[PDB]
DNA sequence: TTTTTTT
DNA sequence: AAAAAAAAAAAAAAAAAAA
């Protein structure tokens, strides 16, 4: 039983230490640079894995949850080997390294997932709608008994094959005549990692005929957390597995979920408040900015299929760039955005510009003035189904803070709904006083 | 072993269920079923099931459909056995179905190991009120309305256990989808103890359970509906949608419950319906044209005949003359309706420009012009039809609405009327009297083809591909010819401009026209009088003789033709006259509001293109020809011409005679 | 190896769909071809979802068994002439490539990359593309080969899209001696200013024409248009025997007399042509001058 | 008669 | 073994009212 694990770990270490292109050992250099900047992670491209050897890829394809921990501990073994001196025999604050995969397989839409994909590696894409708060998970537990009063350590891996997967407490004591499970958890001297939950909704243009979009649940942990924000198109690579529902209806039900292994995003979290572009891209941006007539290049590039309109396109570009935010010693704020209203005759293609503007801006939402309400835009007050406690959930205008909002049919909206936006656009801060909740919430758009 | 069919007539055991499972009986049943479906000859002299197997292999789907009356007409004793004991029959029939399928496609097992046979239409029909004790463990046929759909979850199909007190591995076990496998003595050791599921070696199914009410048109007035629960096994998942009327063939089964016995004080039992076949029955209530689960599906020979009859000269004439063969006159409407229910081709330019590919139609005129009959025929015709009327529809009803789930206790979206109309038609009657707040909400649905909701913390955008056909009445109940269209209706430019083909029908006094119309109507009434081999086929040929005297082609063939044309053929537009269409549009931009009242915008040019594409679709051609462009331009210019005052009608008619020269 | 368009870089379904030989054998430009293709796939037993995956990730067991699957299935449809023996080059852990794929990538890279003045600009960008293809040869560059492969995919798709339209519209006119077809109007005409692209299109067309019940081997004449110059680019194509034919009826390859006919007509009449291609069977002609010229070619001895 | 607002 | 529910917030349809 151990021999297979040793062979697999040895094979993965050999792959890590032996793979080279031209005159570079790519993964070893990656490990060195990662350790230098305290990013204990490694990224494996699946094509290299297949090309090096196919049997290891087959084993990773068959049983992902059983195999991945062996690789993610071989990585930390190699890191300890090539970063710390043995000094003929300390801190050793190196946890188990996180493994992140990337691949280029055929995408599978959400609705095509069925029973035949259980415990398999799949690739899919969707839209992010809701994010849970962070939570803690134990990996190294100090366990103490009461009667015999001895100490023990339990090592926890975060991968689940069966629904239980957990050794709660060993039966009986270790050697007199103790109880069934006389063990307690020593909270001090333990190691904890971070975990987060996400929700995915189907992409709008792949919804089948006459349907409603379907939701799915994902779990991310360690560095993958706090990487995305709701409303951003993403591509996820992970494992499609199930977990039992004792607290829940039907017979032998098992709700499915997704374990995130790799995330690719279109915005690369860049705006989410510093610049991190490489020198090549920054140089290219400077080179384009040095062009003497880039204004016309951008003006032409705004909705190329729309003909004739010029001042509107110039205004749209000016709005996209935005103004300059200001502050003063006495606290007075000054707005840093521009708001454009199109009030025209029918057939002039007003909304055809709205959806394209929604497409261009990094943070944009498109909604109809008829299908909207004052409470459904700024802030909505819910109450939990279980604990009943009231909490504040944001609507649309706050969901597109730091971007732009696309409203069409501005007249059709009710008069009561058209007065809540006054302060929201004149001072960029919305105030809520409901059920004893007083909160000054900001919205810059 | 006397493997004779006649020997099945007399039972030897006490009941059917214990006699079917007899080893002598089962193999004879299997071989007789095989000889049935390998040799059953239809009226054309060819085994229809062979074509069914070929089509299933092409589509590699998971359902083979067997007509019930086919099984009844030959080997009826097996039909009785299936009608009384479904569980013991369907397994043997699935086995023989696998054998027959791999007779054609060897090594097909790598695609799928099993099949789920479906029965087309049982003879007897029950409603939810007429359910008794006798009709248990046998097939039932129930009509209803879907209220609440649960979702999709995996199941366990072959359950195995590991008994650790003895280290015994239990053999694979089944499951009945409403029970739990309970093992008492734990195999040969005959000892009770703990065991684990060790589900590393297991195979999964998936099911979905749903609530089925009574059809509101079926319940007696002023009464309350009866709910039932329907469980959908593999390959039937998500076939049913909320809010639709459906008919399900299934098995009636009973099970024990605790709280049910608690709240009543009597040994009461719960009952669920295991679905076996589902047929949609929304809108299209005409359920006598043909049998089968799907009447909009075609066989291969039907496709061959589509191709054969799609090429003759004047096919468009026959098609337009073959719509509503019981309404006299109104050729322009009979053309506009066809062009509306074929539709165009949606256009996506580089993924950053979107062009709608469906045509709206508006009717208008005096009462007594049979608009409602045309709307009813349209509803009967299209694959997806939604009917509304006057004040009977609200703005939030047509569009999706926000609802709080009474069980899960939060907000959720409820499908509007237009969502059901996606890939279909939405028909509105009495368009003018509908309140404007109930009317302004469908602008995006007409034009952008998108529905957006930002309500109660939910910000989502739906998808809707719908073609709106509307009818109304002008001011005062009659159309005054000597006034422009602006003073005849209360609608404005934004709503009027979205309509491609706008037809105005006038009621006028005439002598010979009235005589001809009266003759046609009287002959129609005398035609439809209820009082004028197998009896059913003689009835069918009588119906065919009755129908052929006014419609050039049979209607079921027309419906399947509509479906085929909407699905496969996509016309392409290369060799069209640039200057002709450009000059025509410039001419229509001239005059129009600059001299009259009717508004014309760029959307009418796209309407001309879409009408041309539809006319190309009519012939099952991939490329638009010049004749279709001529027909489209003729239709559009005529529709614009006949909506003007009588003072300038003749002048405009002689002015526009050069583009539609023909 | 098999007569398949980029087998080791595209899905097997797209490979069969775009392969010219299978196209010619089974008429995939209409619906019955696709139906027969789906029947073939089902009888092989590969799922339609499986066969639409990249060759790298597609299942290992059926990758191994592909040879036996083809051997046992292709006989019914008669496509057994698709199997041949070729060369494969492997460089360490980089991957695998074959001669057919590499030459198709090179050809596509030559096709696409990056009055008198415009003609000179075209003739200079041709040389620039040639030098780019030359630089692509060395083993130190592979980003100039992945681009070539994807461009080959795109070009084959465009050629198929235009050929289906041609065969649908039935523009192929059957004269007494030689077939003729002219691309007066359509999509993506700007691509066909390249003689090699035009030859690729003509090769597919002549394969399709040969793979029919017609028993006449006639030369084919194909023409295009570039509105910027208002000239027709005309190339003459010889007939080809079916690939699965014995060598006894291969005493002499079919010759090409189009160069001689063109030079004779240009010598005897003052047409506004420009015969400067190293391939003497390709000439440029004027729009107003085409039709009488064609008449002359009809009336001249071939 | 129509749109608005309240239940 | 069981905390389970009164108090709020938000979304409609019907009716009646005012212009
Ligand atoms: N300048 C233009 N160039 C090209 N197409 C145009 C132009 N103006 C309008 N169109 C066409 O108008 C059609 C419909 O436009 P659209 O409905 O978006 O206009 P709108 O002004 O937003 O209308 P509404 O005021 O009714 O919401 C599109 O298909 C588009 O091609
Ligand atoms: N050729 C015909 N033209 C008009 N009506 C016809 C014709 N043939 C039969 N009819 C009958 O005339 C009647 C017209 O329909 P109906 O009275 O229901 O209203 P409508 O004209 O559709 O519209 P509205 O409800 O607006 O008055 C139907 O009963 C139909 O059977
Ligand atoms: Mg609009
Ligand atoms: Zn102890
Ligand atoms: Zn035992």
């Amino acid at each position: 039983n151990d021999d297979d694990n040793t062979e697999i770990i040895k094979s993965f270490k050999n792959f890590i230490l032996e793979f080279r292109l031209d005159s570079q050992f790519i993964y070893r250099d990656q490990l060195r640079n990662n350790i230098l900047v305290k990013n204990y992670s490694l990224t494996v491209n699946m094509e290299h894995l297949i090309g090096y050897n196919e049997d290891i890829y087959k084993k990773l394809s068959d049983e992902p949850s059983d195999i991945i921990p062996l690789f993610e501990t071989a990585i930390t073994q190699v890191a300890k080997r090539i970063s710390i001196l043995s000094r003929a025999q300390l801190l050793n604050s190196l946890p188990t390294f996180q493994l992140i995969l990337n691949s280029n397989a055929n995408q599978i839409p959400l609705r095509d997932l069925d029973s035949e994909h259980v415990s398999k590696i799949v690739r899919l894409s969707g839209i992010i709608i809701s994010t849970s708060v962070l939570s803690s998970r134990a990996t190294y537990l100090s366990i103490m008994c009461r009667n015999c009063r001895h100490t023990t350590s339990i090592t926890i891996n975060n991968f689940n094959s069966i629904t239980g997967n957990t050794v709660s407490l060993p039966r009986s004591c270790l050697s007199k005549n103790c109880g069934p499970d006389p063990y307690i958890i020593i909270h001090e001297s333990s190691k904890f990692i971070d975990q987060q939950f996400l929700k995915l909704q189907e992409i709008p243009e792949l919804v089948p005929v006459g349907e409603m979009p379907r939701n799915l649940t994902m779990t991310c942990d360690r560095y993958l957390t706090n990487k995305v924000i709701p409303g951003t198109r993403v591509t996820i690579v992970g494992i499609y597995s199930i977990y039992n529902s004792k607290n829940g209806s039907g017979v032998a039900i098992r709700t499915p979920y997704i374990k995130i292994l790799g995330i690719q995003s279109d915005v690369e979290t860049s705006s989410i408040s510093v610049t991190m572009f490489t020198e090549e891209e920054e140089e290219e941006f400077l080179q384009l900015s040095r062009n003497p007539k880039l204004y016309e290049i951008l003006t032409n590039s705004i909705a190329p299929s729309i003909f004739g309109n010029e001042d509107i396109k110039k205004a749209i570009v000016c709005l996209l760039m935005g103004g300059s935010k200001k502050i003063l010693p006495d606290g007075m704020r000054l707005r840093g955005d521009i708001n454009v209203l199109l009030l025209g005759d029918p057939g002039t293609a007003k909304s055809q510009l709205l959806k394209f503007v929604e497409k261009v801006s990094p943070i944009a939402v498109y909604t109809s003035g008829k299908g909207s309400s004052a409470a459904g835009l700024t802030a909505s007050v819910q109450r939990d189904p279980m604990t009943r406690e009231f909490y504040l959930e944001g609507g649309a205008m706050v969901l597109a803070d730091g971007g732009v909002v696309c409203i069409d049919e501005f007249d059709k909206m009710r008069d009561e709904d058209r007065v809540a936006i006054h302060e929201a656009m004149e001072q960029q801060t919305i105030s809520i006083a409901k059920a004893g909740i007083t909160t000054v919430l900001n919205s810059r758009t | 072993e006397e493997l004779t069919l006649e020997s099945l007539s007399n039972v030897k055991a006490n009941s059917y269920s214990e006699w079917i499972t007899q080893p002598n009986v089962s193999r004879t049943i299997a071989r007789e079923l095989k000889s049935f479906l390998l040799e059953y000859t239809d009226e054309t002299g060819r085994s229809v099931y062979g074509a069914r197997i070929r089509t299933l292999g092409e589509m590699n789907s998971e359902s083979l459909e067997v007509n019930y009356r086919h099984l009844a007409e030959s080997k009826a004793i097996l039909a009785l056995f299936l009608a009384k004991c479904p569980e013991e029959m369907l397994k043997i029939f699935d086995l023989v179905a696998m054998e027959a399928t791999e007779l054609h496609y060897p090594d097909y097992a790598r695609i799928h190991s099993e099949i789920h046979v479906r029965i087309s239409d049982f003879p007897t029909i029950y409603s939810l009120r007429e359910l008794r004790e006798s009709n248990l463990s046998s097939l039932v046929r129930v009509t209803g309305v879907v209220t609440r759909r649960t979702g999709v979850f995996p199941q366990l199909k072959y359950v195995k256990f590991n008994c650790l007190k003895c280290g015994s591995i239990l053999g694979p076990f089944f499951q009945d989808s409403n029970e739990e496998i309970r093992i008492s003595f734990c195999t040969n050791c005959k000892s009770k103890g703990p065991f684990r599921v060790n589900g590393e070696k297991t195979v999964y199914r998936n099911y979905q359970r749903v609530t089925l009410q009574e059809a509101p048109g079926t319940v007696p007035p002023g009464r309350l509906p009866r709910h039932r629960e329907v469980i959908l096994l593999a390959d039937l998942v998500d076939v049913s949608k909320p809010g639709e009327e459906v008919e399900v063939t299934g098995i009636y089964k009973n099970n024990y419950d605790g709280n049910l016995n608690a709240k009543n004080g009597f040994p009461v039992f719960a009952t669920i319906i295991e679905a076996n076949s589902i047929k949609r029955r929304e809108g299209n209530t005409a359920n006598e044209g043909e049998e089968g689960l799907d009447v909009f599906s075609w066989t291969e020979e039907e496709e061959r005949e589509f191709r054969k009859i799609s090429r003759d000269r004047g096919i468009i004439d026959k098609i337009i003359s073959s719509m509503a063969p019981s309404i006299y006159g109104h050729r322009d409407i009979k053309t506009a309706v066809a062009c509306s229910l074929f539709g165009g081709v949606p256009k996506n330019v580089n993924g950053k420009h979107s062009i709608r590919g469906d045509i709206n139609v508006l009717l208008l005129g005096d009462p007594g012009t049979a608009k409602s009959q045309i709307l009813k025929y349209v509803e009967k015709t299209a694959h997806r039809a939604v009917f509304a009327t006057g004040q009977g529809a609200s703005a939030v009803g047509l569009t999706a609405s926000v609802r709080k789930d009474p069980i899960t206790k939060e907000w959720t979206l409820e499908g509007g009327a237009l969502v059901l109309a996606d890939k279909g038609v939405c028909l509105i009657d009495e368009f003018d009297k509908m309140n404007d707040q109930d009317r302004t909400s469908i602008h995006e649905a007409m034009e952008q083809q998108s529905i957006s909701i930002s309500k109660a913390g939910i910000v989502t955008t739906l998808q809707a591909r719908c073609s709106i056909i509307a009818a109304a009445n002008p001011n005062g109940g009659r159309y005054n010819s000597t006034l422009p269209l602006a003073q005849n209706v209360s609608l404005t430019e934004p709503i009027l401009s979205r309509f491609d083909i706008l037809c105005v029908v006038r009621d006028l006094v005439d002598e010979e026209a009235d005589e001809r119309l009266a003759t046609f109507v009287v002959d129609s009434h005398v035609r439809s009088h209820p009082e004028n081999l197998n009896a059913r086929q003689r009835r069918l040929q009588r119906q065919r003789k009755k129908e052929e005297e006014i419609s050039p082609i049979p209607q079921e063939l027309l419906m399947k033709y509509i479906h085929y044309a909407r699905t496969k053929i996509y016309p392409k537009l290369h060799q069209m006259d640039m200057d002709k269409v450009s000059r025509v549009y410039a001419d229509l931009r001239r005059e129009s509001i600059s001299t009259g009242s009717f508004p014309i915008t760029v959307r009418h040019l796209e309407s001309i293109l879409r009408i041309a594409e539809s006319f190309a679709k009519m012939r099952l051609s991939e490329f638009v020809s010049s004749y279709d462009l001529d027909r489209a331009i003729k239709v559009v210019v005529d529709s614009f011409v006949d909506a003007q005052k009588v003072s300038v009608r003749r002048q405009l008619r002689r002015s526009f005679a050069i583009y539609t020269l023909g | 190896d098999y007569y398949l368009f980029l087998l080791r870089h595209s899905s097997l379904y797209d490979s069969f769909y775009y392969s010219n030989y299978v196209n010619a054998k089974l008429s995939l430009w209409n619906e019955n071809g696709k139906k027969r293709l789906h029947k073939m796939f089902a009888r092989m037993g590969i799922p339609l979802s499986t066969a639409q995956e990249t060759w790298l990730y597609m299942d290992h067991s059926i990758k191994r068994e592909l040879g036996i699957i083809f051997d046992k299935n292709l006989d019914r449809y008669g496509l057994q002439d698709i199997i041949r023996d070729g060369f494969v080059r492997t460089l360490g852990y980089r991957g695998s490539i074959s001669a057919s794929e590499f030459v198709e990538a090179l050809t596509a890279l030559l096709e696409v990359g990056n009055s008198a003045q415009k003609l000179t600009n075209l003739r200079k960008r041709w040389v620039s593309n040639f030098w780019l293809s030359w630089d692509a040869l060395d083993d130190r560059k592979v980003e100039l080969l992945n681009r070539g492969i994807q461009l080959a995919q795109d070009l084959q798709r465009a050629i198929f899209n235009t050929g289906v339209a041609i065969l649908e519209k039935k523009l192929i006119k059957h004269l007494r001696i030689y077939r003729l077809c002219v691309l007066q109007d359509g999509p993506d005409l700007d691509l066909y200013r390249n003689p090699l692209t035009l030859l690729r299109l003509g090769n597919w067309l002549i394969e399709c024409c040969a793979e029919s019940e017609d028993k006449q081997l006639l030369p084919m004449v194909l023409a295009s248009i570039d509105e910027n110059t208002d000239t027709y680019l005309v190339a003459g194509l010889t007939p080809r025997y079916p690939r699965g034919l014995d060598t006894i009826h291969t005493k002499k390859p079919i010759l090409n007399n189009f160069s001689m006919a063109f030079q004779q007509i240009t010598a005897e009449t003052d047409a506004k042509v420009r015969i400067d291609n190293f391939e003497s069977s390709i000439i440029e002609i004027r729009r107003e001058d085409l039709s009488p010229f064609l008449e002359k070619l009809t009336l001249s001895g071939l």
